[PDB]
């Protein structure tokens, strides 16, 4: 009577003569017994998971790459070789460049021992870029940066004899665009059934109105506590 | 089956530190949704329990017979002349006999806990903690007064929460009452 | 739903919620990375050490990493890190790896203790550590002459003053309840979210494997919609409060990086 | 599966990156019953067998 | 060209809730029709009220929804704000000395710039350049006295001693306008002799 | 729309472009003692 | 929406009205005829109108 779906493997539980199945933490099924052999047995959920989509670009190619999210790549396999997955395209099945990673199976492109910056972040420390090694796409794992060794010693300090002048910028937002909601022409929109029925529920359009009301004016305060800070308009010569 | 974890239960148990009764080694007792029943008589008399509502032989009545091997049940319309002792001297008549049961066979305490709800009859057991279930019944019965036939003590229980501990083997180890204190 | 075609088609009749949901995980999931990247993420060079470590009477074994371990970790790091302990749920992992926070750590430490506050604004100009003490006094206004005179009970008292911290972390393990408190919300929080399936809205059964595979009745689209809003408001209550939670992670990741930048690339005089 | 990028996104057009587009599944492949050693049958010997 | 995409962000963000809120309209929570104008001026039976409690509870769900992100959203613009306030006020109206406050490096003076719900900063900054190795020593002992320097430090280009600034290399003779005395020479450790000038 | 309202805002861009205008100069002309007096 | 504009009621009783976002030539047309749906319209002897 007890119905459900996974992978049954053998287990070390030891079920006292009048157990018949059990409960983990979150009081969910995952052990059972065999009623005409009365081992025991653990059920544990099939495969399952995202996928995403590596892109360089559809100005440049049209070559992409497949990751799938947190499975080992031989369940994969033994899927792709059967009709058990569930995306229905395998464009890939020709590809023999396979390779694991921390973050999941990526199918697609060719992992290199070089390091480079990171392009495209995949996760874990690797990430992805489309070279000429002829192009394709690479996999590799990032660097922080050049290495560099300061010259210590007891008796030795170095002082610059030059200088130079730079600029630059720097953007931040200060406010943004301000909505009203009439709360009636939206629900109803002249309509005396249901405006009599909504007369019923409260009161909170009150409520939405006057959040709506206080974003308004504070976005209004948000720029005149920036821009208005001096009290005279000087003119230049 | 539970491994190292705290599961908080709400269902029918003895509350600590109850007023229990005490007799020594008999009327008929009431039977308010449970009754606890305990021995520690090496070689007892006391064998046996009777249930059932009116005890006259006009409607269903349940009965139970303890041996020192086996264990064997009877449901049956029997007449109780006086008092049941000890069969002829515990009942004289029988008739529209139902079902019939029996059972595998096999300090010194005994302890027993009766329940009865949605038409079954199961009972607990464990001799020398928790009790661990033996038995149960489709019985659908009426049952609303206790008799028992030959010192045993008479408990009472209610609708409580508990809080019980399970071990790596999967065997209760403590409880606490929710309420008390 | 879970496996379920005609709960699968009833719920298309609600619009589009879970793409909000999604993208409000997929903004949340991308901010805790840049996070971590305004904060350790503020130099372009890797300094190292000078193969000898004598400077001038400090000692900073115990902040530098050790080559013995495998990790390589400082042995406080060491510490910090011994202490601080299914059904449509995924987490992801973070993008940069412990060891490269380590790198960012070492190579920090490294740049402060060869070139002080020069790297921070400018070249890393070599300079010994003492005369860099001196002009740190001076910036209190103390005279230069007072390092130059005490030099060996200041440097036993800095020596002194750091072993204590070792002892201090290792008698009290609370002293890090702060970061263990974010990992017990939310796990907390899962742990509810995965319990709240096993409610009954209003219906007749709770879990969705008794009703949704067994339904006897043709007429049932009233008992599942009661699951379905159900399900639904304590998705929108959690990424409510994930909102709430991330938006509080980021004004301590903010403050954080103030912190370090304010503090370790130079010396403040804010009280 | 680029297809799926460009109906996820709605455009014909698509920049660098990575995006999430849909989710995998192993499907079932039999279905097993399981039910007690034996059965206690009713004694019709003792009626037709008369 | 992806230099201003912060502005666009909040304007595209905005857009989007507007439009999910709009669309959101053509749905059925359990009805027999989803758009407004199709039951609520063609239905027949009275009893249509359990039929327009569905579309009545979720378009108050959704306006609630909308409420509560805009005021998510409300909050970080505040945030935003009093920062670029703060900035504003200690680097356009003064010099401040806080490190990779206005900007990376010594700061001299900044100069704002007016943007659509926004502001850009143009900040000026001080960086060094062409570095030399030289040789330092912590004091001096011309008459068995150790002579510290008041301001820049003692570098010797390998023949002679001279004293200069830390930011800027510019040798001067070493003088006692250049320098105080404090204490001996036999407690400061690494300290060379050298002549002392004296008009 | 169906009930939906954009308020404009209160400043104008001419009046932002002035106020930045008035800091230049002031900038430019003073210095930091505007900025404190 | 409708706007209300008032010096305060211990100093007159004197207001104004503000129509968001809409021509005044609509809204004299409507005032003309019975099409709007405020029913005062006691300032329609107002020639100030801006």
């Amino acid at each position: 009577g007890l119905t459900g779906t996974g992978v049954l493997t053998k287990s070390n539980k030891k079920f006292l003569p009048f157990q018949q199945f059990g409960r983990d933490i979150v009081d969910t099924t995952d052990a059972v017994r065999d009623p005409q052999t009365l081992e025991i047995l653990d059920i544990t959920p099939c495969s399952f998971g995202g996928v995403s989509v590596i892109t360089p670009g559809t100005n440049t190619s049209n070559q992409v790459a497949v990751l799938y999210q947190g499975v080992n790549c031989t369940e994969v396999s033994v899927a792709i070789h059967a009709d058990q997955l569930t995306p229905t395209w395998r464009v890939y099945s020709t590809g023999s460049n396979v390779f694991q990673t921390r973050a999941g199976c990526l199918i697609g492109a060719e992992y290199v021992n070089n390091s480079y910056e990171c392009d495209i972040p995949i996760g874990a420390g690797v990430c992805a870029s489309y070279q000429t090694q002829s192009q394709s796409i690479i996999a590799y794992t990032m660097s922080l940066g050049a290495e560099n060794s300061v010259a210590y010693s007891n008796n030795s300090i170095a002082i610059p004899t030059n200088f130079t002048i730079s600029v630059t910028t720097e953007i931040l937002p200060v406010s943004m665009t301000k909505t009203s909601v009439d709360c009636t022409m939206y629900i109803c929109g002249d309509s005396t059934e249901c405006s009599n029925l909504l007369l019923q529920y409260g009161s909170f359009c009150t409520q939405l109105k006057r959040a709506l009301t206080g974003i308004a004016v504070e976005q209004d305060k948000n720029t005149q506590e920036v821009f208005a800070q001096v009290k005279q308009i000087y003119k230049t010569p | 089956f539970r491994s190292s974890v705290l599961h908080l239960t709400q269902d029918l148990f003895l509350p600590f530190f109850s007023n229990v009764t005490w007799f020594h080694a008999n009327p008929v007792l009431p039977f308010n949704d449970g009754v606890y029943f305990a021995s520690t008589e090496k070689s007892n008399i006391i064998r046996g329990w009777i249930f059932g509502t009116t005890l006259d032989s006009k409607t269903q009545s349940l009965l139970i017979v303890n041996n020192a091997t086996n264990f064997v049940i009877k449901v049956c319309e029997f007449q109780f002349c006086n008092d049941p002792f000890l069969e002829s001297g515990v009942y004289s008549s029988a008739n529209n006999c139902t079902f019939e049961y029996v059972s595998q066979p096999f300090k010194n305490l005994r302890e027993f806990v009766f329940k009865n709800i949605d038409g079954y009859f199961k009972i607990y057991s464990k001799h020398t903690s928790a009790l661990e279930p033996l038995v149960d019944l489709p019985i659908g019965i009426n049952i609303t007064r206790f008799q028992t036939l030959l010192d045993y003590y008479v408990g009472y229980l209610q609708p409580r929460t508990f809080l019980l501990k399970y071990n790596e083997n999967g065997t209760i180890t403590d409880a606490v009452d929710c309420a008390l204190d | 739903c879970g496996d379920s075609t005609e709960c699968s088609n009833l719920l298309l009749q609600y619009g589009s919620f879970c793409t909000q949901l999604k993208r409000a995980l997929t903004g949340i999931a991308v901010e805790q990375d840049k996070n971590t990247q305004e904060v350790f993420a503020q130099v372009k060079q890797i300094y190292k050490t000078p193969p000898i470590k004598y400077f001038g009477g400090f000692n900073f074994s115990q902040i530098l990493p050790d080559p013995s371990k495998p990790s390589k970790r400082s042995p406080i790091e060491d510490l910090l890190f011994n202490k601080v302990t299914f059904n449509g749920l995924t987490v992801l992992p973070p993008l940069l790896t412990d060891e490269m926070i380590a790198q960012y750590t070492s190579a920090l430490l490294a740049g402060t203790i060869t070139s002080g506050w020069t790297f921070g604004a400018g070249p890393a100009l070599q300079i010994p550590f003492p005369m860099q003490m001196a002009y740190r006094f001076n910036g209190i206004g103390v005279t230069q002459n007072v390092l130059y005179e005490n030099q060996k009970l200041i440097a036993n008292q800095f020596n002194s003053a750091i072993g204590k911290i070792q002892d201090s972390l290792f008698s009290t393990p609370s002293a890090l309840g702060k970061l263990q408190d974010v990992v017990n919300h939310n796990a907390q929080a899962l742990n509810t979210l995965v319990k709240q399936l096993s409610s009954k809205f209003g219906a007749i059964s709770s879990v969705l494997n008794d009703i949704l595979s067994r339904l006897d009745p043709p007429e049932a689209e009233v008992q599942i919609d009661r699951l379905i809003t159900g399900r639904l408001q304590s998705l929108q209550t959690y990424v409510t409060q994930q909102l709430i939670r991330a938006a509080e992670i980021r004004a301590s990741a903010n403050l954080a990086a103030t912190k370090m930048s304010e503090c370790v690339l130079g010396q403040s005089k804010r009280v | 599966p680029l297809s799926e990028t460009k109906c996820t996104l709605k455009s014909f057009t698509v920049e660098k990156g990575i995006y999430q587009t849909s989710n995998f599944r192993v499907q079932p492949t039999e279905s097993i019953v399981r039910f007690p050693n034996v059965t206690n049958l009713c004694p019709f010997h003792e009626v037709f067998n008369a | 060209p992806s230099a201003l995409g912060k502005l666009q962000d909040v304007v595209n963000h905005n857009a989007q809730a507007l439009n999910t809120l709009v669309k959101q309209l053509s749905s059925k929570f359990g009805a027999i029709s989803s758009v407004l104008n199709d039951i609520l001026s063609r239905l027949d039976p009275p009893e249509a009220e359990v039929q327009i409690d569905r579309l009545i509870t979720g378009r108050l769900q959704s306006l609630q929804t909308y409420v509560t992100q805009q005021l998510i959203r409300a909050a970080e613009i505040r945030a935003s704000a009093n920062l670029a306030a703060t900035k504003m006020s200690e680097c356009v109206l003064g010099q401040s000395k806080r490190v990779d406050f206005c900007g990376k490096g010594y700061h001299l003076m900044s100069f704002p710039q007016s943007a659509p719900h926004g502001v850009v900063f143009l900040h000026v900054t001080y960086v060094p350049a062409q570095e030399k190795n030289f040789t330092t020593a912590p004091a001096i002992c011309h008459d068995g006295k150790a002579h510290f320097p008041r301001e820049g430090v003692f570098v010797s280009n390998g023949t002679h001693w001279f004293v200069t600034q830390r930011n800027f290399y510019e040798p001067q003779i070493i003088t006692t306008d250049n320098t105080f005395v404090s204490g001996n020479c036999d407690v400061v450790i690494g300290i060379v002799n050298n002549t002392v000038y004296d008009p």
